[PDB]
């Protein structure tokens, strides 16, 4: 009954994964220990004969520490032992070794396992893949698994969930390289990836959550959000609610062309005073407002090739359809030649839950801006630049052929991006 | 000729033909069990056309219903008559479409055909002559428009000497912002041009409209949109339903209203343009009645009539009035606007009248035109596709379920051969 | 567009 | 000038007569086919089923290659999902291999170096060894 | 006996048939089951059983079963063996082709075989009348395969239709031109004498005369009725005027294929058009020469008559025939061919013409029927040969045709023959060596 | 990576190796006896990385403590937590080494290298994870020098992929023991360019002009040398000890910090600057605090750094303080001091924070630093062994060992090198 694999790779793929399915919990009624008082919730739960909800989820790390925590937390209980590997030493953030010195001895039993979730579904749609461009696992297992999905499921959809990252918010000095890396391997194994810039969700932490100092619970609790959103389609049945999917074949034209950027608003702070309520019309002006998105780029200069909306709670189709209008007129939103206008519109039932100890404010209606732009690039573009004065020099390249790399690979990769980019050029061009 | 087998495929096919049968069953004075409670005895006269006798008094509507999503079916069967069909005749799918043409007419509707054409066979042989098909489907999604088309030839391949009536939705940017529909139209069109005898062009774009400049609606809904099409099926079927003169069948109809094979494309329209909810005074006389169903704000394909000639015309009024009144302003308007029929036809605009009138009117018009305008319908359509195509935009949807552009550019010049052949007898005059 |  | 009554025929519930008024105005001559033959109309009827049932038949055949069509489309997805599965397995067994390889070479390289070392130290102490 | 066998096609030939044999039972007392209370004649019609029941010497058929199902239902019922109504499942849906080749090979041999069995039960078949539409699919394909058929099994026995012209305001559909060229053609060899009913003409007596705006086939069918009875007083009577099958072809047909009489009739009153006083001869006479009482339209007075016949029924004395002929040469044209004399055969037959009880039709002491032949008739084939021209210049329709296993030469050559028709009807009225 | 080996060779190497365990016993709350006594249970989450829990309530430090001389090892067992050591891991010879190198590395040395490998193995078995290895020496006598360096290289036979580490100490003619000192200096660094992952550069000319000129020591000894060694071995250790920053081992740390495998030679540093247990303790504020981290009064190497360019800088910073304020403090160096930073490798400066503050000090931040100012420390060890080379100067003591004239020009050589390579990066723009 069209199930949906969730798989958490890495440091921040597996914290990621504890707010989302805490998230998943209180939006469908499940307690910490599987059980459920008195559907499309089977999609991502499986049930046994005690009437226990499990997540069809696997979590992986190379390292113990962070599943540790969640085969002690709150969340014990709710997922099985078996759906909970880790290895002993990690990948020390080097892409080399999570995608062969460490990752080789890991792989078959995460494979084993999934191949055992999968076994319990009778219309597998595919999988829902979590972690970071930057962590050594985050990048290197996670292309290593993606290759072996490739070949253990065939052309079964493959979805993204990737964290770009930021100097503001603890990364590392490789971590340009795993990303370029990783990005070049799983291109052609992913069908659709939302990246999820660190730099972004920290300035929303702190510009509309007003937190100085964000920290990775706050950060993951706003994620979280926009990730339940993106799979609120899939986890309720909901009248004018469209399909995760039917955005998908409008956001993706091209096989390689399949990151979409994500705006999300309401994004109010608990602390502050409620009384304001919230209007459809103001936002669908905030989906267009930079201060909003995902990943930090600039569409407004930049042509669109899709365009959609996600709704939830209170919405009605008469304030939606007046809210596409006027904010078009006002505001200059090019689409391609080849490309209709027109926003794809999903609106679900089920309001905005908040995790009760947390500094989200609680809205009668929410909404998910998945656009498809070619200012998305621009993210690609500061990452290349990184990577190519580092790579200028050969720094850190030791690092990576010490583990079997070749430097050959580093400029594949690369090469492979500048395509990208050429790519994500040619197709903003008018036709003749 | 007296059976009619009715099947209803994908989403708009089920929605528009749940709605028929609540319509039909009202009239013919049958309510959501099954039972009759009519008054006269002429609304079971000709039943057999579209309903089964069961053992006793229950009347089985002989419908089948299809999709590859079970969502459409559960609302049907919850819907207003939705305890009045055989339960057997159900076959729904798990995995939908997609909204991809490919996956309906290969793919996913190849595996569920023969399960269909298995209850078709079973509902044919119950039959003392069997009239012929008439299908309910949109070209603009994956299972109506892909299997729908793969029902026609299949059943065109087991039937040959039986006639294909259709009732086919046209997509509309207007209303469904759903990308891919230019090319899951164009490669409808192309099936239905070889394998249907007719078909009734209900045009979205005409809809929306009527809904939004006619109705005022401004958010028209599909129930809004519905209504009309309701309302035209239950003009056109008349004449095959009641005893409003007799002897003349699905055959007849097409030998008389389709001059050229290919050119069996009709253009519907209804008068007066009615709403739901509104209130109307008990009045309307017959001139202004034939004068509404002449002009292109009552037409159900977005065409202007004026742009085009008429090869034949099919006018049926319904209520008590004068027969008399009828045929003189129905020459009226032929003589004082000539030029839109063709002269190398003689009499080409036939009319039937019934004196059982619709639900709440007193006296409405159904129109059947067979124009060469059509083709501003198809020119739409090919404008759409090209524009994508030309760019070759989201075409792995298409080719990964193993179609090739060969596919197509031969659609493209089905599509344009079709719309040159109307402009062939647009201009062809009888000086010669 | 938000028909419904 | 007048009118003639010729007279005809009288029966029990009839009477006939003829009335000439008019003399004709003129008096004189003008005022294969080899048919029907039960051979002649059946050669028609069944040239006629002949024509018919051809056409029925060629219907079937272009329904036959649609049919055939639909065959190489559903086989074209599934030889290509497998090519896919086929490309990928290599790609990543050859990746696997080329990467065990490099790192094996690296570490024998390394320990090449520090079994050099060790040879030179055992050189070391005979090189002080010089008995006199 | 002078048997005669009625042969019903399609819906018009079997509703038709319906009034028709209505009439005939009033006309000699015969009740809807069969029985009669007790001049010989009429046997010519009817057949007798052990049981003193008279039945039609009459098959329906149809290639659809609902018009023949009303007759199997109805008040006339208990009158028609279940074995001469005759039906088909799915009908010629308006295509010649349909009715002569595809559906029509199907039911052929059993409709013959019927025929056959009515032809065993005569001491001395005089022929056969054939009822159909020329628009139909059955009335127009079915006949023809049928009268080919007839003319194989009965070589030369008299074949004498009773032929319905389309008309636009009653009914009609777009191929039925079509039908009715292609019918004529392939009948045009296999018949003897036939009598067409332009179905505008009948709408229009429905409208002037018996003052129904909008007139169902019922009412003209009933109208039809009467002009047929006039047409077979002779046979079924002991009249004697038109008494035998072959007297129809000498009294009106000069050459095989000029065999179209047109047909006139008069007094036609309403039954709820006051009670007038009863107009005799000379005023029913003067309205057998008047256009709006003729079967077809068309204009004799452009034309030239080659035969003329008058049919008077019931109270008509000669003295009052020939005065009433007297004041009707003087001043009328009335054009004669050249080697034809000018003049008439008339014929009295003693019996009244009856009237439908619950029927729009006003009883009267005397009628009149004229049967003539003239070369105005010919213009009814022009408006239906150019409307042919009109859509088989574009090839409109014609894949219908082909579809069922016709050819496109089978189109033109039908047409070829139409012009040679009309080119016929030219020739004959021109001068005389 | 989990477990750390720590191996302490040599005079120096035993005494600066006693007090790194003294004061780090004394953080986890363990007293000399072996038992844990202390307050929070972070002391005890990473104990096992330097500690071993033997049967009962005790924690044995994974230490070897090696000498060819018996002297400083009994000094050690007898001195404060002396007893808290294994018995079996004291592996000690009785001839020493004499302060030549030569007899460390291949005489006296090669003979007891063995035993040690023994107790390497044992230790190395008991190891869930062996993280890598951590040796305490000088590069000026013989057995820390000599042995010191054949210890690494056998170690790095066996344990091939594990990471070395090493604290070590350069000599200085300012403090010194022998006139060879240069000789031993410089046939030592050639082998750590070879065999250590990283090096913590220990400069005793740094230590002496801290303790002479800032502390203002007249006649400083190897006591209040060492006071400022153990304070810089405590910070540069805490992200192994403690968590926060956590899932960094020693591997992370050398794949952030060496972007050229021979380039592994760390400037450490200090702040506050502290006098042997005669601190009488002042508040050190955050931007004070991180202003001591270009200063070159603050270095643990006599080089100043404002001559060379930062490859890559760690600092940590220990004690109750405002992160916030630490991060600002971070960059605004970064900005105002950029022309000291490389351009070609961004985000360069990586800094962790600590809770735990080191003894006595309530608020402390040590620095660790890949600058390309090192290349001083090499060339002041070159020009004095040149000195002596030139005039072949004490030669006897080491030809007389074996040696050759051939080992003293090759170990001058790959000095020469390293330091041309730390200005090739110097130099190195990033072309802009
Ligand atoms: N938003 C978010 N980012 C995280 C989180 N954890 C780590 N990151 C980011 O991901 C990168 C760190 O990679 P990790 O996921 O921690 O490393 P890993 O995948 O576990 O692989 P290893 O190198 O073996 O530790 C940096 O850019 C961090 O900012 C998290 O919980 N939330
Ligand atoms: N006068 C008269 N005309 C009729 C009647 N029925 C049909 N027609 C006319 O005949 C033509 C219709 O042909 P039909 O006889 O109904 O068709 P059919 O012979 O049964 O053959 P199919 O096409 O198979 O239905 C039209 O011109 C009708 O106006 C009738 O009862 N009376
Ligand atoms: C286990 O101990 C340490 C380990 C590391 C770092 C470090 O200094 C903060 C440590 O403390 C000494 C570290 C160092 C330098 C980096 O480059 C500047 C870096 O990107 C990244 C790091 C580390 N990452 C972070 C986010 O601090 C990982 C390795
Ligand atoms: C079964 O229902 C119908 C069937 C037909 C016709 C029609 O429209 C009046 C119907 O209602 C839709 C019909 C239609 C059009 C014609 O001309 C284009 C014609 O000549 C003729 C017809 C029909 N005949 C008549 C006399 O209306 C035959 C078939
Ligand atoms: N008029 C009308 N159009 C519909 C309805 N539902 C869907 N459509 C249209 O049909 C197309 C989508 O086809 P759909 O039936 O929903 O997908 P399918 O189930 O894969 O065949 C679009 O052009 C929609 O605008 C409906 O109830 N009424
Ligand atoms: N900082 C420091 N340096 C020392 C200490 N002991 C010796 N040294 C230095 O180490 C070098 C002598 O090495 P040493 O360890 O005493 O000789 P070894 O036992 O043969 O390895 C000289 O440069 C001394 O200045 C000490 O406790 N602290
Ligand atoms: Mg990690
Ligand atoms: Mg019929």
């Amino acid at each position: 009954m069209r199930e949906c694999i969730s798989i958490h790779v890495g440091q921040a793929g597996v914290q990621i994964g504890n707010a989302c399915w805490e998230l998943y919990c209180l939006e469908h009624g499940i307690q910490p220990d599987g059980q459920m008082p008195s559907d499309s919730f089977n999609t991502f739960f499986s049930e046994t004969g005690a009437g226990k909800h499990v997540p069809r989820a696997v979590f992986v790390d190379l390292e113990p520490t962070v599943i540790d925590e969640v085969r002690t937390g709150t969340y014990r209980q709710l997922f099985h032992p078996e759906q909970l590997i880790t290895g002993k030493e990690d990948a020390a953030n080097n892409y080399a070794r999570g995608h062969y010195t460490i990752g080789k001895e890991i792989i078959d039993l995460v494979l084993d396992r999934i191949r055992k979730l999968a076994d319990q579904c009778t219309g597998l749609q595919g999988f829902l893949v979590f972690h970071s461009f930057g962590g050594g696992t985050g990048s290197g297992f996670t292309s290593l698994l993606m290759e072996r999905l490739s070949v253990d499921y065939g052309k079964k959809s493959k979805l993204e969930f990737s964290i770009y990252p930021a100097p503001q918010v603890s990364t590392a000095v490789v971590e340009p390289y795993n990303s370029i890396l990783t990005t070049h391997t799983t291109l052609e194994h992913s069908d659709c990836a939302f990246m999820v810039d660190n730099e972004a969700i920290y300035d929303i932490c702190r510009r509309n959550l007003d937190i100085e100092r964000p920290t990775y619970t706050n950060l993951n609790r706003l994620i979280s959000q926009i990730v339940s959103s993106i799979t609120a389609s899939l986890r309720f049945d909901g009248a004018l609610n469209v399909d995760l999917t039917e955005f998908q074949t409008n956001l993706v034209p091209y096989p390689r062309i399949h990151f979409p950027l994500a705006t999300y608003a309401p994004v109010i702070s608990a602390e502050k005073a409620y009384h304001e309520q919230l209007s459809v019309a103001e936002i669908t002006n905030a989906c267009f407002e930079p201060a909003n998105q995902m990943v930090k780029c600039d569409p407004r200069h930049g042509k669109y090739m899709a365009c959609c909306l996600l709704y939830r709670g209170d919405v009605v189709p008469k304030d939606v359809n007046a809210a596409i209008a006027t904010i078009k007129t006002k505001r200059s939103i090019q689409f391609v030649d080849w490309c209709p206008t027109g926003f794809k519109v999903g609106i679900n039932y089920q309001p905005p839950t908040v995790v009760p100890g947390g500094d989200l404010a609680k809205v009668q209606r929410a909404v998910c801006m998945l656009s498809n732009t070619t200012a998305i690039a621009e993210a690609w573009a500061r990452l290349d630049h990184k990577f190519d004065l580092m790579y200028a020099k050969r720094a850190f390249v030791h690092w990576y052929v010490g583990e079997g790399m070749e430097e050959g690979e580093f400029s594949e990769a690369r090469e492979d991006m500048a395509a990208l980019e050429k790519d994500y050029e040619e197709v903003g061009v008018d036709s003749v | 000729m007296r059976e009619i087998v009715h099947i209803q495929a994908g989403q708009c096919g089920n929605q528009i033909g749940a709605k028929f049968w609540e319509v039909i069953s009202d009239e013919h004075g049958i309510d959501p069990t099954g039972s009759y409670h009519g008054d006269s005895d002429l609304q079971l006269e000709r039943i057999n056309v579209y309903y089964n006798e069961a053992t006793g008094n229950k009347y089985v509507p002989r419908a089948i219903l299809v999709d590859l999503e079970p969502g459409t079916m559960d609302s049907v069967r919850s819907g207003p008559f939705g305890q009045i069909f055989r339960p057997d005749n159900f076959v729904f799918g798990q995995s939908g479409a997609g909204n991809n043409w490919a996956k309906g007419h290969y793919t996913e509707g190849a595996e569920l055909v023969d399960s269909v054409l298995d209850v078709v066979r079973k509902e044919s042989e119950s039959c003392d002559c069997l009239q012929g098909f008439q299908l309910t489907h949109s070209l603009g999604g994956g299972t109506g428009s892909g299997m729908g088309t793969l029902l026609i030839s299949k059943i065109r391949e087991e039937y040959p000497d039986r006639i294909m009536n259709t009732f086919s939705v046209m997509p509309s940017p207007k209303v469904s912002d759903t990308v891919v529909e230019p090319y899951n139209a164009t490669l409808s069109v192309h099936q239905l041009v070889e394998n249907t005898d007719e078909t009734y062009s209900i045009d979205n774009e005409a809809l929306y409209d009527i809904c939004f400049r006619t109705l005022k609606l401004t958010t028209p809904t599909y129930g809004d949109l519905n209504h009309l099409v309701s309302a035209t099926m239950s003009g056109v079927t008349t004449c095959l339903r009641f005893p409003g003169q007799l002897n003349a069948d699905l055959r007849k109809l097409a030998v008389n209203m389709v001059p050229f094979p290919r050119l069996h494309f009709f253009m519907p329209g209804f008068a007066p343009l009615t709403s739901r909810g509104s209130q109307q005074y008990r009045a309307l006389t017959v001139p202004e009645l034939t004068q509404q169903m002449f002009d292109s704000k009552n037409m159900m394909a977005a065409c202007d009539p004026r742009h085009g000639r008429y090869l034949t015309v099919a006018t049926i009024f319904r209520g008590r009035m004068s027969m008399k009144e009828v045929d003189e302003q129905m020459l009226n308007i032929q003589n004082k606007n000539s030029s839109y029929f063709v002269e190398w036809i003689p009499n080409n605009v036939k009319t039937a009248v019934c004196d059982i009138p619709p639900r709440g009117l007193k006296m409405s018009s159904t129109f059947i035109g067979n124009s060469t305008a059509i083709q501003e319908l198809f020119k739409r359509i090919s404008e759409q596709f090209t524009a994508m195509f030309r760019r070759k935009a989201f075409l792995h949807w298409y080719t990964g379920e193993g179609m090739d552009e060969m596919e197509f550019t031969e659609a493209e010049s089905n599509m344009n051969d079709l719309v040159s052949e109307y402009q062939q007898y647009q201009d062809a005059t009888a000086d010669e | 567009y938000v028909t419904g | 000038a007048d009118m003639e009554v010729i007279e005809l025929n009288k029966a029990t519930s009839g009477q006939s007569w003829e009335v000439i008024l008019k003399p004709p105005s003129f008096d004189g001559v003008p005022e294969r086919r080899r048919d029907p033959s039960l051979e002649e109309i059946q050669k028609k009827l069944e040239a006629a089923e002949e024509r018919r049932k051809y056409q029925e038949a060629e219907l079937l055949k272009h329904l036959a290659e649609k049919r055939e069509h639909e065959r190489e489309v559903i086989q074209k997805a599934i030889e290509e999902n497998n090519n896919f599965i086929k490309m990928a397995k290599e790609k990543l067994a050859q990746k696997m291999e080329s990467n065990k390889e490099n790192r094996e070479a690296h570490l024998a390289a390394m320990l090449e170096r520090l079994q050099e070392k060790d040879k030179h130290a055992e050189e070391v102490r005979k090189n002080k060894e010089l008995k006199e």
